[PDB]
């Protein structure tokens, strides 16, 4: 039984498998920052910021229209986190955020390294959570 | 004088005798005189307000105002056998049995809403498209950005919408993997437009219609319309003694009805359906309703069926010695089928109607503006959004200075 | 030389699509014409469906005796049974509806028919109005002493409100099938997702292919950073 | 660009005042095709609706009550009434600010008010016409009776003034495109 | 329930347990019809059909 | 923020309503929405038009002429 909300779970597996690929360049470029060039990785990683955040902003609008109040709750603190991680930071104002070319200041490499294994943690088990509620609805 | 049992035909302005007052039961007077022997005397009750012994006065009204008081002894006419009438009248066995019926007006075509253009594809697919619009618009962006670029988001909300209204593109993605998305996005637009056009050719050809106040249990429950009915007589009194709870809340809504709790006149209760037409739902007896529905305005229709089982037996005022020639005659008219032959006669006399008139008679109209009326509201209302963004785009260039 | 290939392929895509929007507007305007059976005189024409009733009850007597002449035609095909359209009994009569898969109709009394459709395999429905009206009666032998006490009972039991409470009592709670007829009075007519579903699977499955092709060229971009094609072509 | 603005005000002003928007020819039929004579025939307007055949008396009524189908249309025209008024509002505002620009943004913003009047008038015609086909469809299909609504003279006073406003809509911006490039 | 047949083989069914004399009062779904009216007796109709 | 005149905006507009292409192809979020919903307006009017023209022609093809008396027995119109 294919329904509308069941399509919203098929669509996120297409999208979040790229969102876990957005944060595979979160950790391999930090692997290039810990082994070492800085403004190259600044210019690269400042770009893919609004992509990896506004895709997440799409789903909170989506499951509202899908009227799934469970999974709307199961990502709304990260939208609260994606908003809060955003708005204090673009005070540099070059394109968006996340590098501020003097990134080599202390305590912000490790705080983003907290986020490196926070996004790769949360997106991975949600990837198997959306696949769970996909099959929960598709053959119900 | 009523529908087809007894009425005065206008040929009595020429004719006389038995031909003054005619109908179904006037023929029934002939084949009951084959066994009782007694002739006719067609006296229409001037007081006819069918009734019983009345409330708190105990005066028998109208027909029982002639039948009970010794003024008449036979009552070959439409009269319902009520148990409180059984208290007063030794009856015969019933001709036929009716139920409480619903005269709804024949469903004329609904007014299409302002958003009736997106009828032929349900309110899920028009939601699935919008999320599969964005869900495909984003994937072109994610393909052509992390691959060697004019595809911004704002150019990829334009290619995808550029394909769904089939208008094409001058952007024309150039990778291998940016053409696979724009490839099978096209094939999504070949099926949904050719299922929109295909289905809208089926509303405008075979227009099945809805009689929304059918199946009388939710006539009472889904309270939407005027619960109109007749006045003093058998129909209200069965609902006065409502003990099945589905009819009692129906009766309280008739008890809390206004202003037409009842009106009068089976002929007029037709006309009050016929002219109000929005909510008036004249709740009469069965076999009168199939006369009106058949005759030739073809503008009423019986939804639901037979809320009770109430009979037409010949009333004799409590002992009334002719009754034994009465009821034995009716048995010999019923088992022989003579009354059924009379049923076969008098309900196939007039111009036949129903789905019989709904044969090969369609002419279908052009679309009015009211079928597509919402698209112009989306079109004009789409313009007032884009001129609004023009002022906001011009504001963020002037205030950029 | 090269506009004619684009010339007639443009003609080929006009006839296939305009054939496709033809027939998809010909399933949907054919299976909308199909009126379900709703009355006996409608069923009088519809010789496709087998209409047998209970044997040796009052109902078999009713079609044989009366002469409304829709019923005379109904009895006529019912008398011309192939095979025996009377079943023998109501519980066997339900199964003949159950196992014909929309091919055997079964005439029975209203009070039994409403109860059968309120049972857990809900796949039956009361089609039309009543063909006639009769009554249930408690039977005494012909002129016995038990007659008028029971006759006075049902008269008394009426206005006590008990026998119509009993009318409820064994029926009111019996919507234990669920009464799924309550949520289907719309009879909606737009296409659902069930009609156009395989397109979205082609739509999503196109995206799932196209991301992996977007990956397979980026890795081929980076591994290219770290007569060869002719001899590879000459072998193939 | 002045002349299209001048001609725009009068044409809708005639239209919003006159009593010849809508016709009606409600009659009957007889066998041998023997149709009718006039039986009920009214012309109609927006504020003053004047009967012509059913009683011959022009009850050009300030619409609140009677003097059956006709006032039912007039309750729907009441829902469609303000948009020719809104179009007349933004037309006059666009007319005054156009001559002030004759005596910069003063002429350009007037061309905004020609369009916002015209877009009010498109919806005004749509809601008026969709109101009629509402009341057309509420008329019961009947072999005897018939209904012959007909859009009268006032639309050519009204809808051609829509062409006048949008002509004056685009003249004002090329007026702004000839005057700003001189500055 | 009850009917009538070739000669009569009397009134095959539950009325064959009631007109033959096998038992008295017959609380049942037995339906009032006129062939049954002439052969045995009934109560007042208590439900509608 | 040129290539749009008033006559080059007629030619986009007529181009979209008969669903053929246009090289013009507007570029601004102020200016793509006018081309956005006019593209939606030309999908509903044409798909209404091919609906009803396939509904005259499949209605006046259903009309069987009277060919027998028992057919004429039903047809009370004539
Ligand atoms: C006014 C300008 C247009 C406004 C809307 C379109 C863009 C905004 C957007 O929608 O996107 C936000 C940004 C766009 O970035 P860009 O530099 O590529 O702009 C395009 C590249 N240029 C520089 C050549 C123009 O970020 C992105 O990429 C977003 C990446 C995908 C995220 C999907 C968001 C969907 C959420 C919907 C619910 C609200
Ligand atoms: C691929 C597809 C992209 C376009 C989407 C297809 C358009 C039809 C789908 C749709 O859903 O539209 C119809 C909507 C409402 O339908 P509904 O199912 O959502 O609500 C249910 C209906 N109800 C309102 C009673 C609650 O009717 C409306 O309100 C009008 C809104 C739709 C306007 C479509 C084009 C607008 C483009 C805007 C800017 C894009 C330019 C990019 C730069
Ligand atoms: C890009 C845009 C994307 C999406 C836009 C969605 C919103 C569009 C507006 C929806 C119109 C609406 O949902 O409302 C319709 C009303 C109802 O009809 P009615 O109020 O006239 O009464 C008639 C009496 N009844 C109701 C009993 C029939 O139509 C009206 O209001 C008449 C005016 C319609 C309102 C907006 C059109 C232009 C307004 C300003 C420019
Ligand atoms: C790494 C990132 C992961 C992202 C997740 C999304 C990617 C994968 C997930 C897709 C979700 C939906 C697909 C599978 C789930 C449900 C499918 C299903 O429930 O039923 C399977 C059928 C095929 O099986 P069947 O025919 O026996 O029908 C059986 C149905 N019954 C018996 C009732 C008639 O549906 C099918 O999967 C159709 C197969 C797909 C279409 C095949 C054609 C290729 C389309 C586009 C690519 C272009 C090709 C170029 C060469
Ligand atoms: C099948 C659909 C795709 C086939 C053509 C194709 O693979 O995509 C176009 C190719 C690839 O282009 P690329 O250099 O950007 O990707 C390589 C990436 N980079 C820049 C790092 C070298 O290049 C081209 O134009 C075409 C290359 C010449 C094709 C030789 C063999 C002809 C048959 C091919 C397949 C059979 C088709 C008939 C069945
Ligand atoms: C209406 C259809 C035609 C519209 C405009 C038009 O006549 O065709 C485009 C014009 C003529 O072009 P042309 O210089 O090649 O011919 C002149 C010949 N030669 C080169 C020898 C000088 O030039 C253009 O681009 C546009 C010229 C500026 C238009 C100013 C007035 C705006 C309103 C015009 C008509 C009203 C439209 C709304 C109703
Ligand atoms: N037969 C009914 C007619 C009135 C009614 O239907 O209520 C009676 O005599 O009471
Ligand atoms: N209760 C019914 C059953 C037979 C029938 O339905 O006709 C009877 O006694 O006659």
């Amino acid at each position: 039984a294919f329904t509308f909300a069941a399509f919203c779970y098929m669509l996120t597996l297409v999208l979040c498998a790229s969102l876990i690929f957005f944060v595979i360049w979160h950790i391999i470029a930090f692997d290039e920052l810990r082994t070492d060039n800085i403004e190259r990785i600044c210019c690269l990683l400042r770009k893919l910021v609004v992509p990896e955040y506004s895709i997440h902003g799409l789903f909170c609008l989506m499951f509202l229209c899908a009227a799934e109040w469970v999974t709307l709750g199961l990502n709304i603190p990260l939208l609260f986190y994606h908003l809060w991680r955003y708005f204090h930071r673009p005070a540099d104002g070059s394109e968006v955020m996340y590098d501020a070319v003097s990134i080599m200041n202390a305590d912000i490499l490790n705080y983003c390294q907290k986020e490196s294994w926070c996004k790769l943690a949360f997106y991975l088990l949600s990837f198997f959570y959306y696949l769970y509620s996909m099959v929960y609805t598709l053959v119900s | 004088l009523e529908s087809p049992y007894v009425m005065m035909k206008k040929n009595h302005e020429m004719l006389e005798g038995n031909e003054r007052y005619e109908g179904y039961c006037v023929d029934l007077a002939a084949e009951i005189a084959k066994h009782c022997g007694f002739k006719y005397k067609l006296t229409i009750v001037g007081d006819g307000k069918y009734g019983a012994r009345d409330a708190d006065t105990k005066i028998w009204n109208g027909m029982v105002g002639e039948l009970v008081y010794g003024k008449a002894d036979i009552a070959i006419a439409p009269l319902t056998i009520t148990l409180v009438r059984e208290e007063v009248i030794d009856f015969s066995k019933p001709f036929m049995s009716l139920g409480i019926s619903i005269m709804i007006k024949k469903p004329q075509k609904s007014k299409p809403g302002v958003f009736s253009f997106l009828d032929p594809l349900a309110y899920e697919i028009w939601m699935c498209i919008v999320f599969a619009y964005i869900g495909v618009s984003v994937v072109l962006f994610l393909v052509s950005r992390f691959s060697p670029n004019e595809f911004g988001i704002f150019n990829s909300l334009w290619f995808s919408l550029g394909a769904f209204m089939q208008q094409g593109c001058d952007i024309s993605p150039r990778s291998l993997s940016g053409r696979i998305v724009g490839g099978v996005w096209w094939f999504f637009t070949l099926i949904i437009i050719s299922s929109y056009t295909a289905n809208l050719a089926a509303f405008l050809t075979v227009e099945r219609m809805v009689s929304p106040i059918e199946s009388a249990e939710d006539l009472s429950k889904q309270t939407e319309i005027a619960y109109g009915t007749l006045d003093s007589g058998s129909t209200k009194e069965f609902f006065r003694r409502s003990k099945i709870a589905v009819f009692d809340k129906m009766w309280t809504y008739m008890r809390s009805a206004e202003p037409s709790v009842f009106v009068r006149t089976t002929a007029e209760g037709v006309a009050r359906v016929r002219k109000s037409k929005g909510k008036y739902a004249y709740l009469l007896e069965s076999t009168m309703n199939e006369y009106i529905e058949q005759r030739k305005p073809c503008d009423t229709m019986k939804v639901g069926g037979n809320l009770d089982s109430k009979g037409y037996g010949i009333a004799t005022p409590k002992g009334s010695s002719l009754g034994t020639p009465v009821n034995l005659a009716v048995l010999k008219l019923s088992e022989q089928g003579v009354l059924d032959k009379l049923k076969n006669k008098w309900w196939y006399d007039k111009g036949e109607c129903g789905a019989k008139d709904s044969g090969s008679k369609e002419k279908t109209s052009a679309l009015s503006l009211s079928n597509v009326a919402g698209v112009f509201y989306i079109l004009v209302g789409g313009l007032g959004l884009a001129m609004l963004v023009a002022l906001i785009e011009f504001c963020y260039k002037s205030r950029a200075e | 030389s090269g506009r004619i290939v684009g010339g007639v392929w443009w003609f080929f895509t006009l006839i296939i699509i305009s054939s496709y929007t033809a027939n998809l507007a010909a399933f949907l305007t054919v299976e909308r014409m199909v009126s379900p059976i709703e009355s006996a005189e409608d069923l009088s024409k519809q010789t496709e469906i087998a209409y047998g009733t209970l044997d040796s009850g009052s109902t078999k007597e009713f079609f044989r005796r009366s002469k409304i002449a829709v019923f005379d035609k109904m009895w006529t095909y019912m008398r011309s049974a192939e095979p025996s359209v009377f079943v023998r009994t109501t519980a066997e009569g339900v199964a003949r509806v159950r196992k014909s898969k929309g091919k055997y109709a079964y005439l029975l009394e209203s009070t039994m028919n409403e109860y059968i459709e309120q049972r857990k395999p809900c796949d039956t429905m009361k089609v039309g109005g009543n063909l006639d009206s009769k009554g249930y009666g408690i039977a005494t032998p012909k002129g016995s002493s038990l007659g008028t006490p029971v006759n006075l009972a049902v008269l008394k039991l009426s206005e006590q409100g008990v026998l119509d409470k009993l009318k409820n009592k064994w029926w009111y709670d019996k919507g234990e099938c669920g009464a799924k007829d309550s949520g289907s009075k719309e009879k909606t007519s737009a296409l659902s997702l069930s009609n156009v579903a395989g397109v979205f699977y082609i739509l999503v499955g196109g995206l799932g292919l196209a991301m992996l092709v977007a990956l397979i060229e980026f890795c081929y971009k980076s591994r290219a950073e770290a007569a060869c094609g002719r001899k590879a072509l000459t072998l193939l | 660009s002045s002349v299209f603005a001048v001609c725009g005000l009068g044409l809708l002003g005639i239209a919003v005042s006159t009593d010849y928007w809508l016709y009606l020819e409600e009659g009957i039929i007889l066998p041998q095709n023997q149709s009718t004579e006039v039986k009920m025939s009214l012309h109609s307007g927006l504020w003053r609706v004047c009967f012509l055949a059913g009683e011959e008396r022009g009850r050009c009524f300030t619409i609140e009550y009677v003097m059956e189908s006709t006032v039912n249309v007039l309750k729907m025209i009441r829902s469609a009434t303000p948009f020719p008024l809104v179009s007349l509002f933004f037309m006059f505002i666009g007319f005054i600010l156009s001559n002030i620009g004759h005596i910069t943004i003063l002429a350009f913003v007037s061309g905004i008010f020609f369009i916002l009047s015209g877009l009010s008038l498109v919806v005004g015609l749509v809601l008026y016409i969709s109101s009629i086909n509402d009341e057309m469809l509420n008329r019961t299909k009947d072999a005897e009776t018939y209904f012959n609504y007909k859009y009268g003279w006032s639309f050519a006073f009204a809808a051609i003034s829509f062409l006048l406003t949008e002509s004056a809509g685009v003249m004002s911006v090329y007026l702004f495109m000839k005057r700003y490039t001189a500055e």
